Order: C-alpha cells, then structure tokens, then sequence
C-alpha cells in the first residue's frame, strides 16, 4: 500500500487502510515490555516508509519510543548516550522531512531547496525570491501559485527557528541595498519595474497593515531604520512611501501623516526628486522646497539650473502641477527638452499643455510638434517593426491631438509616409489639412499612384485599432468616394472589398454609377440585386420575381 | 459628413461644449464609429472633467445592440485604459457592468459563445496598462490594486476563469454546461456531468479514458470512490423520487461503470448498494447481476447472501402488506 | 393595452409622405391588468385564484370561485392517489385520452405559436399536479382539511413515493421527505394553516413555468429573475412579484405577433421591464417606451393609416412654431366638432362618412425689452 501511495494520483481510499494497518503495528510495538528492542524495530521500520505525513508519524512514534527507552535508561548507564545520539538522528530526520514535506505540497522539489534544510534561514531567504511573488504582483489573475507565506513559517516551525530575524534580515536586503553601482535615475523614476518593491510589498502583505504602515511612515520620515542604525537614504525613503501607497489606502496614510493626500503625493514627487539627485551626486536638498513661495524659486531655479537636462525636467514637472504658465517660461521648458533629444518626454509634456488656450500660441508649441512628429518617422524605415508601427501611430495621434495641426507641413508628413510604404498614413495626414482646394488636388494625385486595397487593407489590420478607429471609417469613406467618381470599380471588383463598395453606394447614395458600371460592363444579376437592396433600404422595395432588366429598367425610371 | 452639413445644425454644434452629450447620442443611435470619432476628437477636452457620475452617464447610454468586434478594441486601447489612467475608482462600476454584459452574451449569443464572453469578459484585464509613458506626477497614471482586489473585480476574475474552464469543457472535454450550471458544481460533479451527457452504455469507459481520465489525473482525484459515487447519486435521482418502477436508465448506465471498475473490494459493495436502493423485487438485468455476484468467491459474498436473504424478507414483507425497511424490534411479533 | 408607434423624422420631403427607414420610431406599450383573452387565460384564472388564496391567508375570509369542473376536489384527490398507489404497485394503469382539435382560422396559428411557449411543463411533480386539481374545485374551507387528510393518510402508510422537483419551497415536499425517513407526526390543519400550504404550491409551480419561457425563450436569465423568486421576502410580496411577472408576460405576448421577428427587441423590451420593476412596483399606468428600428416595423406603417400626423415648420428654437396637423379623430379634449348623425343618413353597403380634423398651431411673437 505504500508502494502504491507513491503512484497514485489521490490517497483517500488508501489512507484508511494505511491507518488501520499502522495502528496495527503500532499496537504490537507498545505492548513490548523491552523499549530499546521497540525503537531498533520502530527505527528500521520508518526507513522504508517513503515520503508525506506517514513518514512524520513513523519519525514521530520512533521518537515517541525513543523518549521511553530514555525513560526506562537511569542516568548511569552506557545506554543514555547511546539513546541520546539516536534521538538526536531521529530529531534531524524529523526536520528534514517536515521541510521536504511542506516543499512538496507548495510544487517545490528542486535539488536546490533540498540540499538547504540545514539551514532554514537561508532556506526562507531563497523562497522569498521565488518568480511567481513578481507574477502575482505584474499580473492579477490569480488561479493558483505557491503560497510562500505558507511555505516559510510551515518550514520555520518545523526547523524551530523564528521567522522574525529572517523577515528583519529580508527587509533590511531589499528596502535599504547598499551604495554598490546598480542605480540609475531612470530606474528610480519606474519603481514598479523594480522586482525587489515587489518582494518588500509581499512581505509586508503578510504581516498586518496596522504595524507595516507605520514602520513604512517611520522610514520615510527618519534618517535610522527600524531594522538596526543603518542610515536611510532618499531613495529607501521614495521606496517605502510608494510601497505604503500600494499597501495602504488613502485613509491610513492620511491618519499617518495627517496631511491630504495630495501633500503626501507632493512629498513623494520631493523625494523622489532628491533620490535622484542623490544617486548622481546633485547637492538639492528637501530644504529647498520649504520655504521661499513657489513662483521666485522655480524662476531662480530655471535660471540657475537652466543646463542640466533633469534640472529642465524638474522645473517642467514642478509647472505642470503647481500651474504656472508663464509664455517664456514655458518657451524655455519646451525648447531646453528637445535640446536634450527627449522627444517622447516632449511629447508627452505638450499633449499635457495642449488644453490650455494661452500655451497654444507659444512660438515652439508648432515648431515643438514637427520635429516631435517626424523625428520618430524619419528614424522608422521598412519594414515596420510593432514599436515603430506604434511610434508612427503615436505620431498621427500627435497630429490629431495638436490643435494648431493645421499650421503644420502635412504634405512632408504624408511624404514621410510614403516612405515607409503607408498610403493609409499619409492620405489620414492628408485629409486633416484646413485647406480644402490644396487637400483635394493632394489626395487625387496619392490616391491614383496607390493600390485602394492595399489602403483598406491597411486600414482594417491597423488603423481600425486603437484610437484611430473612428477615422479609418472615414478615410475609408473617402476612398469609396474617390473610387466611384473615378469609375474604378474594377479594382476593388476582384477583391472582398467591391460588396463593401456596394454598401457604401448605400449610404452616400452613389449607386447610379455602381449601377451603370454592373449594367454594362458586368453581369445584370449583381445590378438587379444592387437596386433591389436599394429599394429595400429606401422604403420603396421592388417586389420579388422581377427580372434583372425590369429591375433595371424602373432603376432607371426611378433616376427621372 | 458634407451632406448632412446645414447652418442650423452647425452653429448649433460650435454652441455645444459638453462634448460628452454628442457621444451619449451616438450611443443611443447604434453608431460606434461616429461616437469613437467624437471621443478621439475631443479627447484632452473632457479629460480634465472625468469623474464617476459621466462615467455611469457613458454606461447608461451605452445599449446591448451594437456589435463587439469595433467596441473591444476601443476598450482594450481607449476606454479602459483611460479609465485606469484618469480616476480608477470607476475601475468597480466598469467592471460591474461588464460582469453583465458578458453574461449578457450568453443570451445574445450562442454560437460564438462563450469565446466572445471570454474575450469581453478579459478585456478588463488584458487592458494596456499605462507605465511606459513618462509622467509621474499625475499618480493616478498607475492602476493600483486597491480597487482591483474589491469584490466585483474578484468575482468578474473568477468569472474570466470560468469562462476559461468553460471554454475548455466545451472543446476538449465535450461537457456543454450553462454559465450558471458551472457557477454551482465542483470537479466530482464535472466528472459526474461528463457521463450524464453520455447516454449509451457502449460508450461509457471509451470516453471515460479519452477525456474523464484525463481530467482525473489533472487534478489529483480518485477513480474507483468517485465512479462508486456516481452510481450512488444515479440511484439516488432514480429511486428516491421514483414513483413508477420503469426508470430502469440508471441500471443500465451503472452496469458499465461496474465493469469500468479494477477493485473487487469497491465491486461487491457497489452491488450492494445496488441491492439495498433498488425496490424488491428487482428487474431481470439486476436479477442477472445477482446472480453472477452470488458465482464468485469473495469475503463480502457472505454480506451479499445476508443481503438476499434481506430481499427475501423484504419481499414477505411486501407481500403482507408491510412496507418499511426494518422494523426495529417491537412489530415482529405484530408481523407474527 | 394601447400599443401606439410614434415616428419622428426631419426634414419633410413630402407632405403625408410615407417615413422612410432613416425616421426615429419609437413604440408606447401601456398594458392593462388581466389578460382573459388570450393565450394565458388558463394561467391567470390559476392566478386569480392564487390571488383568491394570496388575500384568503391575509384576512381569513375566502371568496371561492365557481367550479370550473364536474367533480370535488375531494373526489380528485381521493383518484390521484388511487392511480399513483396503482404506479407504485398492484397496478400501474393505464390510460388512452384522443381529443379532436382544429384550427378556427389564420390567426389561430399564431395563437398556438404562442401558446406552446406557454404550455404545461412536460415534467410535472406531485405538487403542481395536484395544485393543477386544486386550482379549480375548491369551493370551501373543508375541502382543504380533507385534502391534506387524505394526502397525510398516504404518507403514513407509505402507499406512494411523490415525483418531486427541486427548490422544494413547499412544506409538503419536505412532509413527503420525511415519509421517505420513516414516520412523522401528525399534521394539523387549523387557521389559515390549509390555505397557506396549498399557496406554497402555486407559487413554486408559477415560478417554474415563468424560468421555462424567460430562459426557454431567451429572455431573460437566472440573474434577471432572481429578485421576483427570492424567498427572503415575505409570501405577499412573493405573490406581488408573480403578479409584475405575469404583467411581464402580458407586456411581451401583447407585441410578439408585432416584433417576432427581431430576437433583439423582444430581448431589448423584456430586459427593460425587468430593470421596471426591480426598481418600482406594479404600474399598468405607465407606459414603456421602446426605441425600435423603422426598417424591422416598415410592414406595420406601410398598411396603416396615421392616427395623428403633423409637420412642424420652426426656426432655431422651438418657442415660435407653425404647425399643421390632421387627426382622423377629435384632437380636443373640451370640444367636438360636429360630425353627421347617422341616424336615417347611410345604413347600407356604402361606407360611413369620415370627417377629418385639421388644426393649425399658430402664434404671435411678441417683444420683451
């Protein structure tokens, strides 16, 4: 039966015949008046047992025995040391198999792992970097992951160690790393990136918020740890609040600093700010912000710090939220930005600025979205990889987000376009001009040097993605619109797209030519169908059983 | 468009300034292209003014008639990740609504359900998150936990995973079930539902092996006690309720699961069991079972003979008009 | 039940021009209490009933309808459980039952389309056939004593084994169950006691015809009706719940012969019943409005003459409005103009004269400075 336990997929049939059999032998085992003859067969008996909670019962009954053969040793004997030796063994292969046990349940049969039981604080130390404690965090869609929480304190209790000195030991490694070169600001910027914020908010999970909350208030507060006398840097400090933002909600963090919460997001963006100019050794300290009411500062700021390109950024940011919009100013931020090449940043600050009507007429706002716009189009070349099928996407977003889009070349957009063999992109550039005699010229030439199923073809995989869904319809409507006035059915005829170009004769009401083109140099069944539709849609149906010329026929009455 | 272009309607559209109002009747109206086109136009308009209340106005006007393959593109790039951007505490709400409107689909829909449930229903999820683009001082720019760890957001996760296993029962397993049918049974009821939709005898262990087995292995669970339940709860729907002694469907279907057994302990109890649910006397395909059990040697061939002498008294009983399974012990000398 | 599409379109092309399918329509659906003619006249005279036996429990005094049968209830208790001890044993009878049935005309098909999504379940249960029975017969308070004496006399000598359904609401499923536990006790029969067991019934039966067509049909789901078949409120609010169900299914079969052929809008105006009434209580007074499409409905308006149709010439905004509009009937509500008397005037095949009634909606715009 236990040579079957270690096959079968499931043991409730098999575990009462198990019992049954050991209480057996444990009963002929407890009636032997000898003990020492009791533990030597107990002993050998549990060596063949293999692995699970049976192996611990027959470790614990052979300790069990083993404390009554110590029972029955007067402390003059031989035999005590002897039995002590022994229960000692029992004692190792007791812990050893509580582990391997609580290892096997949570799916953790590596060698690794087995090979640390002796040592069960690094042992919880390496299952507290187990992958899937990332996974649960990057990912929510939680069906079944190892539990590391149940594993460790499990193992712990079984190795009789606590599991306070190695939490303390875990938060100390990740929260507060040493100075070793690892740090960038960029990575500073994007925590969430950042697999070891994972683990110290796992960590935390476990224990209650109540008591996490506040050591993560104390340490990005005070200059010492909790944890020892260790110094805590800006960076330990911009950790630890973004990890009480992720823990705790808005009421615990209020109760804590009692400030609002958009004073402790104003002290997390002031941290955060010194971390990194701490890891690049930029002597701005919190003091440099308490005093001295924001529109002097941020000028002598600029003025000061007007060549460090995350000088620029810090005062960008610092304007973005404290509102203030001075036109130079803010001529400055756009131009300075681009200056130091960070092109989505740009991006990414003017979409900010393009709600406000005063910033609109900055003289960079227009030049800022071309080169923004192009910069990314002239570095993209064929073929399109999906980042650079995205950038150009983000581009045409600028383009439409802009609304001074209209001051802006167009036509070397489209050309760009062109380019990278995106007719679709650059006809979506053409028809978002302001001048309606231009734009048409401009679209007759591209559209008759273009494929129109290459275009719509690009229209559905792409553009009918995203944002840009609503405007696909529409250049797609100005394709339809230009194919029927050019008489080009025949190109779309062979394709999926000439029924499509039947529907869209539907809504604009362009069928005369669709129904003269299918009349007369097509088959008459795909014009009597065509108007019978037509009728149909108009509330004027054409009654069934008519031929194709009769339904031609009233068509063409219909027309007088 | 340029024919529908009119004075009237164009000053009266330069006039209008909620942007919102136009997207609402475009929704009303079945149009998704013209109300994405608004949304796209006017997007750094309304984005200063998003809070809950236009959110639940968007979802109000937002009708189940309009088709899903140009919406769960604008919900996978547009609208959900601009929700998660802008105020995640209308993360509930637009979860909550969604957790209808893919159960909505199972009524909409059929042929293409649930893989068009599953895939609206996962749209809340697979939804891009915003971390790649650089502004950390609107901290709302990252979709914290906090709102999806409440109960609506579980319960619409444990939904996306039954629609998962469900797809899964359909396709593989061959077990068709409906939503709510899943929402109430556990693995030994799967099981137990995988042989109830299997009505010929012939076929029983074939698929047993093709597909229940194969679910059995994937989750640690036993063949021989699960296959013995199974008869158990197919006498159980039988002669508990069985007013007329013709519903012989559960005989037939537990002689297969019998030869589909590999322990000769769980066969002759099994049996038993058969003998002490069903009415005596029993049918000629019961009657034959007995007396192929009586044939062999087993330990448990003494309790089968205990057993048919149970029938026979039993059978006297009824005879006499005395129903009741074992009378105690004071009515014998009444029966006498 | 007054069922009226209203259709709004811009601009006019042609004076009493037929709408084209680019119109707005919107049908106004107001449905009354009761519905005795037609197709579940047989569910809501049951529904009276319960409606009898619903106020019976709250005030003790039980106004019984006529018997819509030969028999007593007491006789067809007393036969079906003769024949259900024939099934259990010494026995086993059986019956042949062939009825003529025919068809009185065209619509009578779609009356029967109507009718099997309403038909008795194929699976019936020992409670809602002998509620079927009960609904019907039941003429005095005595009845129901002897009844459930009877019933309680069968149990006892464990004669028969009840089919039973699940959900089990009914405290007589649970009296049979435990008859499947050997003996219980004594069953009395005092007060309104009778008449509340046999209301636990039809409540239980009503509810499982109403999920064979909501989810039969498609219409609505477990989730739609689980607020009408919570047991936590009380019996009468239990009842008042069926009653907004049944007014449900009058709403619905009032417009299938109209909308069968888009699966959208009967879905569309079941769903927005529901939403009604899980919010608000039972109104026949109100009028659901329905946005409907003009191309599903075309057939309708293509074949009726307008009731009311008007144009309305305005500028910007709708304060200063010039409208001309023709009723085939009075559109006043203090006067009637004077339409001929048919009296010694036309009485023969001709057709009656019609006037018809057109006002003009002028105004005068003032100025205010």
């Amino acid at each position: 039966k236990l040579l079957k336990l270690t096959q079968a997929k499931s043991s409730t049939l098999i575990n009462k015949e198990i019992t049954k059999i050991t209480q057996t032998i444990e009963s002929c085992l407890l009636s032997i008046v000898n003990p020492e003859w009791a533990v030597a067969i107990a002993i050998s008996l549990a060596q063949d047992i293999p692995e699970g909670s049976f192996k611990i019962s027959a470790l614990k009954f052979c300790l069990y025995l083993a404390e009554r053969w110590l029972q029955n040793i007067p402390s003059q004997d031989e035999k005590r040391e002897k039995a002590e030796a022994l229960l000692k063994k029992l004692h190792i292969q007791y812990r050893r198999s509580g582990t391997e046990a609580v290892l096997i349940a949570h799916k953790l049969n590596t060698e690794e792992y087995l090979r640390v039981i002796g040592k069960p604080a690094h042992l919880i130390v390496s299952l507290y970097e187990h992958p899937s404690i990332n996974q649960r965090i990057q990912n929510s869609s939680g069906t079944d992951y190892p539990d590391i929480h149940a594993a460790a304190k499990e193992i712990a209790e079984v190795n009789e160690i606590n599991l306070e000195k190695v939490w303390d030991m875990l938060l100390e490694k990740w929260l507060c790393p040493s100075t070793k070169p690892g740090e960038k600001p960029s990575e500073l910027f994007e925590l969430q990136e950042d697999e070891a914020l994972r683990r110290v908010q796992y960590l935390l999970l476990s224990r209650p918020i109540d008591y996490s909350s506040r050591m993560l208030f104390v340490f990005a507060t005070s200059t010492t740890t909790t944890l020892g006398m260790h110094q805590l840097t800006f960076a330990h400090r911009t950790r630890a609040l973004q990890c009480l933002f992720y823990l705790a909600d808005k009421e615990t963090i209020e109760s804590l600093f009692k400030k609002p919460i958009e004073e402790v997001k104003s002290y997390l963006r002031c941290i955060t700010f010194l971390a990194s100019f701490e890891t690049l050794n930029i002597p701005i300290t919190y003091e440099l912000f308490c005093s001295s009411p924001k529109e002097g500062m941020i000028k002598g700021l600029w003025k000061n710090h007007s060549h460090e390109s995350m000088a620029v950024r810090l005062v960008t940011e610092l304007c973005l939220e404290y509102k203030i919009y001075d036109l130079q100013l803010w001529n400055g931020l756009l131009q300075k930005l681009l200056g130091f090449n960070m092109i989505p940043y740009l991006r990414k600050v003017l979409k900010a600025i393009s709600s406000i009507h005063s910033l609109w007429q900055v003289p960079y706002f227009s030049k800022a979205w071309q080169r923004v716009i192009q910069i990314p189009l002239l570095s993209a070349s064929c073929p399109l990889s999906p980042d650079q099928l995205s950038d150009c996407s983000e581009s045409l977003i600028a383009v439409l987000e802009c609304p001074v889009s209209g001051d802006l070349d167009l036509i070397g957009v489209a050309r760009q376009y062109i380019q990278l063999e995106l007719p679709a992109f650059a006809l979506a550039c053409l028809m978002l001009m302001p001048h309606s005699e231009k734009r048409h010229q401009q679209i007759k030439n591209f559209l008759g040097s273009c494929d129109p199923q290459v275009i719509l073809k690009q229209l559905e995989e792409h553009m009918n993605t995203g944002q840009l869904a609503g405007f696909s319809h529409q250049i797609r409507s100005l394709i339809l619109n230009n194919i029927i006035n050019k008489k080009e059915f025949g190109i779309l005829a062979k394709t999926k797209y000439f029924q499509m170009l039947k529907m869209h004769a539907m809504n604009t009401n362009n069928i005369t030519e669709l129904v003269n083109y299918l009349a007369n140099d097509l088959s008459l069944d795909e014009a009597s169908v065509l108007i019978t539709e037509y009728s149909k849609h108009c509330g004027k149906p054409v009654p069934p059983d008519t031929a194709p010329c009769e339904i031609l026929k009233m068509f063409l009455s219909g027309l007088s | 468009g340029p024919e529908k272009f009119s004075g009237s309607s164009w000053i009266e559209f330069l006039n209008n300034e909620d942007d919102l109002k136009d997207i609402f009747l475009q929704l009303k109206e079945g149009n998704l292209v013209c109300a994405q086109y608004l949304w796209l136009r006017h997007r750094a308009n309304f984005e200063s003014r998003f809070d809950v209340k236009m959110l639940e106005s968007l979802l109000n006007s937002m009708s189940a008639s309009v088709s899903l393959q140009k919406l769960c593109p604008w919900f996978k790039n547009d609208v959900i990740p601009f929700v998660r951007r802008t105020v995640p505490e209308g993360q509930i709400i637009l979860a909550k609504w969604l957790e209808q409107a893919a159960r909505n689909l199972e009524l909409t829909d059929k042929a293409n359900w649930p893989e068009n449930g599953l895939q609206l229903a996962e749209i809340f999820f697979t939804a891009e998150k915003t971390d790649e683009l650089g502004l950390a001082s609107s901290w709302h720019w990252i979709s914290l936990k906090d709102y999806q760890n409440t109960e609506e957001v579980c319960q619409l996760r444990t939904l996306v995973n039954n629609l998962r296993e469900l797809i899964t029962l359909h396709r593989k397993y061959n077990c068709k079930l409906a939503l709510s049918d899943f929402e109430k049974e556990n693995t030994t009821t799967i099981v137990f539902r995988m042989f109830d939709k299997v009505l010929a005898p012939e076929l029983i262990p074939s698929i047993l092996e093709k597909f229940i087995r194969v679910y059995m292995r994937e989750h640690d669970l036993q063949e021989e006690e699960l296959l013995l339940l199974y008869i158990e709860d197919l006498l159980n729907r039988c002669s508990s309720k069985s007013t007329s002694l013709f519903e012989t469907a559960w005989e037939a279907k537990a002689m297969a699961v019998i030869a589909c057994l590999s322990d000769t302990d769980l066969i002759f109890d099994a049996v038993l069991k058969i003998m002490y649910a069903a009415v005596v006397p029993w049918s000629a395909a019961v009657e034959q079972l007995v007396k192929q059990h009586l044939e062999m040697d087993h330990p448990k061939v003494k309790l089968l003979q205990e057993s048919y002498k149970l029938m026979e008294m039993k059978k006297l009983l009824r005879g006499y008009g005395i129903r009741e399974v074992n009378l105690l012990n004071k009515e014998i000398m009444r029966v006498v | 039940t007054a069922i009226a599409l209203d259709i709004s379109w811009s601009p006019v092309d042609e004076i009493l021009q037929i709408p084209p399918l680019s119109s707005t329509a919107t049908l106004n659906i107001k449905v009354e209490s009761g519905e005795p003619r037609g197709p579940l006249n047989h569910l809501y005279r049951e529904l009276k009933f319960l409606l009898v036996l619903a106020d019976g429990l709250r005030t003790g005094v039980t106004e019984w309808l006529e018997p819509l049968e030969a028999k007593s209830a007491v006789e067809l208790v007393q036969e079906f459980l003769n024949d259900l001890n024939k099934l259990d044993g010494f026995g086993d009878s059986t019956k042949k039952d062939t009825e003529v049935e025919t068809l009185k005309h065209d619509t009578a098909a779609v009356d029967r389309s109507v009718k099997r999504l309403f038909k008795v379940r194929s699976d019936l249960d020992f409670a809602e056939q002998l509620w079927c029975k009960m609904s019907s017969s039941v003429i005095s308070y005595q009845d129901l004593v002897k009844c459930f004496t009877l019933i309680i006399q069968s149990l006892q000598r464990g004669d028969i084994q009840p089919w039973l359904h699940s959900g089990s609401n009914s405290l007589l499923s649970k009296l049979i169950h435990q008859s499947y536990h050997g003996t219980m006790d004594t069953v009395s029969l005092s007060g309104t006691i009778p008449v509340q067991m046999l209301l636990e019934i039809g409540l239980d039966k009503l509810k499982k015809d109403y999920i064979s067509f909501f989810i039969g049909q498609e219409l609505a789901s477990l989730n739609h009706l689980e607020y009408f078949i919570a047991p936590s409120v009380d019996i009468q609010e239990q009842v008042y719940r069926v009653q907004k169900l049944h007014h449900i299914l009058e709403i619905l079969v009032s417009c299938m012969p109209f909308i069968k052929s888009q699966h959208e809008l009967l879905f569309s105006l079941t769903q927005i019943c529901i939403k009604y009434y899980k919010q608000n209580p039972l109104d026949e007074q109100h009028i659901f409005q329905l946005p409907v499409r003009p191309t599903a409905v075309k057939n309708l308006y293509q074949s009726e003459k307008p009731q009311k149709w008007r144009v309305e010439i305005y500028s910007g905004q709708k304060k200063i409005k010039t409208v001309w509009q023709l009723s085939d009937s009075s559109p006043i509500d203090h006067l009637n103009f004077h339409k001929p008397d048919f009296s010694e005037l036309t009485l023969n095949g001709s057709l009656e004269e019609r006037i018809f009634f057109t006002n003009m909606v002028t105004c005068s715009q003032v100025h205010f400075k």
